[PDB]
């Protein structure tokens, strides 16, 4: 089920892979760790790696939620995606870096009726190569119901604060 | 079908349910979309950039809505009691989509039940996460909490941020954001990005994480608990710019700074009441009014949304539009609006000169 | 000795030349300090405030100036000519120090030398690094800079950041800064806060890298000389790809004991879009754009053109401690303390380049 992962882990896999698409959420906003994330990216794209920002119109708690963050990181505009813009990129993503979403990612939109989000539109983050899950838990987010993708054989998940996590994930890299 | 947008006649209401972008979608679903003559002016939409999406301009009002078999409003229409009938120029049988406010407007509603009209309330849509893309409450009143802190900036003497000069230092402004729904936190983060130092306080006790994760601070007080309000007056006596934003609807607005709470704030302190059409959070605001009181200026500004009319309207154009959507045929052209989705039967006040809506039948 | 500060009694003029903090240094240095009542009530400093640091409140202007030694303000003294005659207020022999305009206001200049009055111009202070802390121009200039992003931001019907919500994105505004002084730094910096994308230009070469180290983007092509008609053309030619796309144009470039050099023509503004706000900060002097007007808002071809008047009393609350404080640290270094006089050293540049008349006798070489 659960393919529990650590910072080390991370690190390779990012920086093996040709094209990452960071995927921000809530847990992104509380724990503030939108300058580790930009830090992380910057790193990334001095090693080669070509680097994207997917935002679901609804991640957060409020419209922008992400967008004043990641402006509040100095994450350039053009680096930056709405979902209409990018949802068809993950197949071509080797990584979809997931810090702080859970909602926004679940594919019980498109499936369960009697879902909460039934008919939200989410971020298909599976088509990726790897989805790594930065949260603290294997709790739920703001509807309160499970996603089908942290037990999913291309899924690895990353316990741990949102800061914390992607801290040691630039650290971990050299 | 024909679709139809007028100019809104009320005052100071410088939206236009309409934009480019959407006119275009429209015209791809198969209507012929009408637009009165300089309707998007105040949304710095121009007739030529309308026309080059696809739609018609026509020269009056009545001409516009004539032969339309839906009408697109940001307001509710005007009636014959108000001076002006605009739910006459409405043609009979046909659908309206509008910010009607039909609990406390039976009036306009019973308007357009003498011609049949089938009108849709955009306020009542249902809170729903698939109808998070059609609410017409969150897009506007976001804007009104990023306006709340431009006004707010305006309105006072000092900058926002610190700033470290060779002069001297000036401190950064003391911000504190009454109401943490969706204005309140639009507030808080572009307070923040101002640099100005941001509290928050709500009644709510999910609201703590919310405002911190903006990087604002909640006030916490660590029976009868009323050390809240001393923790309060504590950080409003430092505050320069307080905005408040909390709402009842179809009740009068909480009173969340009395005149006694003004009078210990300093001089050049500014609030901003978002309140005050329905009656304020503070006592001394006036619609459409800035008043100085005690030192203290209360800005109190009607149709907030209004004074960002043109973001305002693309994105009211696109509440409209996602609503409207899923209930196009194409197949032949008609609108069959289905009973059985919530977003319909939450939103329809009357149809066929029958009110539907439980509230007000 | 005394030293007082009156009310600014010039239309629109909200600041005043003291702050509680700069009184007590003033009390602390061997000054008798007297505010006249009501003086800072535009700036927020109550009177109160200043009687808590140390100073004497008087009830009116003539009242205030009468036995005062030395006298700060933050604009000229207005001359009979005017209408009420401040200078006659001032007590003979007494020290004047404030934004004199020396150069292009001579009456002022005459009057103050018929009665013997010593008079500094802060706006002459020399251009050197240990002169920076006195230095008024930069300092209210700065605040400026910022305020014409508020301003820009208030005209404008849109918002200014980018923001993705479930009813569609919300474009970033796009600013433009003309000139990329003092004020046009804050400028780019207070926008940029905002989330607007920010492009910038001027005619100094080492501009370019601190617009790019405030996140900015510099559009290729001390103080500026008079570029010419040549340059004009070419300016206008590269500008204009951005100036199109803009939403907020600030302009703040100038050119000493010159008019301010056009950067936005009217057929330039013809080509912008409809909703777009100009902020003309170099109004006063002419302007950078000849369809702005002083003290007005004028509206053509779909484009609010900004026109403000004093724009640092727009954030007088801010700018009279910072205006305050240039006057201390150019005032402190004189001040002989132990026989409590105040000897203002001749052979100091920041004396002899700001000192317009002493004693009847006018000294700048003007
Ligand atoms: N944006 C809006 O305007 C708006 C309006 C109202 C409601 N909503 C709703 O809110 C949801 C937003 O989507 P979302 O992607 O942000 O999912 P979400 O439902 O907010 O999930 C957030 C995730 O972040 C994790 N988290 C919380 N604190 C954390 C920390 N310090 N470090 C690391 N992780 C942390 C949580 O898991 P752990 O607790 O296990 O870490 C949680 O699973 C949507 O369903 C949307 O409909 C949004
Ligand atoms: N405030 C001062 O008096 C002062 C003191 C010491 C050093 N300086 C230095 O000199 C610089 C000038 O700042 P300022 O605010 O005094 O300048 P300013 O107020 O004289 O003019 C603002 C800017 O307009 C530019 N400009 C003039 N004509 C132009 C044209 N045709 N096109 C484009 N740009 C044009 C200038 O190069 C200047 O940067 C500062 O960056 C500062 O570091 C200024």
């Amino acid at each position: 089920s659960v393919k529990a992962g650590s910072a080390e882990d991370a690190a390779f896999i990012m920086k093996n892979a040709s094209k990452v698409i960071i995927v921000p959420g809530y847990g992104m906003a509380v724990a503030q760790a939108q300058h580790a994330l930009r830090e992380m990216a910057d790193v990334l794209k001095k090693e080669g790696v070509e680097v994207s920002y997917a935002i679901h119109p609804v991640a957060g708690r409020m419209p922008g939620h992400m967008n004043v963050l990641l402006a509040e990181a100095n994450v350039p505009y053009d680096e930056v995606f709405e979902l209409e813009e990018i949802n068809s990129s993950f197949q071509t993503a080797d990584v979809a870096f997931v810090i702080g979403a859970n909602d926004v990612t679940n594919p019980a939109a498109k499936t369960d009726p009697s879902s909460p989000i039934y008919g939200m539109p989410i971020l298909d983050v599976w088509k990726a190569g790897t989805v790594l899950f930065i949260k603290r838990s294997m709790a739920s987010g703001y509807a309160g119901v499970e996603n089908e993708l942290f037990f999913r054989n291309n899924t690895m998940m990353l316990f741990g604060d949102a800061k914390k996590m992607t801290e040691q994930i630039v650290q971990a890299m050299n | 079908m024909k679709i139809a947008i007028p100019k809104e006649r009320r005052p100071g209401e410088d939206r236009v349910a309409i934009s480019p972008e959407v006119v275009k979608k429209l015209v791809g679903l198969g209507f012929e979309v009408i637009v009165e003559q300089g309707a998007g002016v105040g949304a710095s939409i121009t007739d030529d950039a309308l026309t080059a999406a696809g739609a018609t301009i026509a020269s009056t009002a009545a001409q516009a809505l004539s032969q339309a078999d839906v009408v697109w409003k940001v307001q509710r229409p005007m009636t014959a009691e108000e001076g002006t009938d605009e739910v006459a120029l409405i043609k009979e049988g046909a659908v309206l989509m509008c910010h009607l406010g039909a609990l406390t407007n039976r009036p306009v509603v019973e308007a357009l039940t003498k011609r049949k009209i089938t009108a849709y309330a955009m306020e009542l849509m249902p809170r729903i996460s698939r109808a998070q893309s059609m609410n017409i409450l969150s897009s506007q009143s976001n804007l009104a909490g990023y306006r709340a802190v431009i006004d707010g900036a305006y309105e006072f003497a000092r900058a926002f941020p610190m700033m470290m000069t060779a002069a001297g230092t000036v401190p950064p402004a003391r911000v504190l954001v009454f109401g943490v729904g969706v204005a309140g936190l639009q507030a808080i983060a572009t307070a923040k990005r101002l640099g100005a130092v941001v509290m928050a306080t709500d009644v709510r006790a999910a609201t703590k994480e919310q405002v911190e994760s903006l990087g604002g601070k909640f006030i916490t007080v660590d029976e009868f608990r009323k050390k809240q309000a001393e923790a309060v007056l504590k950080e409003l006596v430092k505050t320069d710019i307080a905005i408040t934003t909390a709402l009842i609807p179809g009740k009068p607005a909480p009173v969340l700074i009395t005149e006694e709470m003004v009078t210990k704030m300093k001089p050049g302190s500014v609030i901003i009441d978002l309140a005050v059409e329905a009656g304020g959070n503070c006592p001394l605001s006036e619609p459409g009014k800035i008043v100085v009181k005690h030192g203290v200026k209360i800005v109190g500004h009607t149709n907030v949304p209004s004074r960002v009319a043109a973001d305002a309207s693309p994105l009211f154009a696109k509440n409209l539009l996602n609503f409207l959507t899923p209930h196009v045929d194409k197949d032949t052209k008609t609108l069959v609006m289905k009973l059985e989705d919530e977003t319909v039967s939450g939103t329809c006040v009357t149809r066929d000169g029958a009110i539907v809506h439980p509230a007000l039948t």
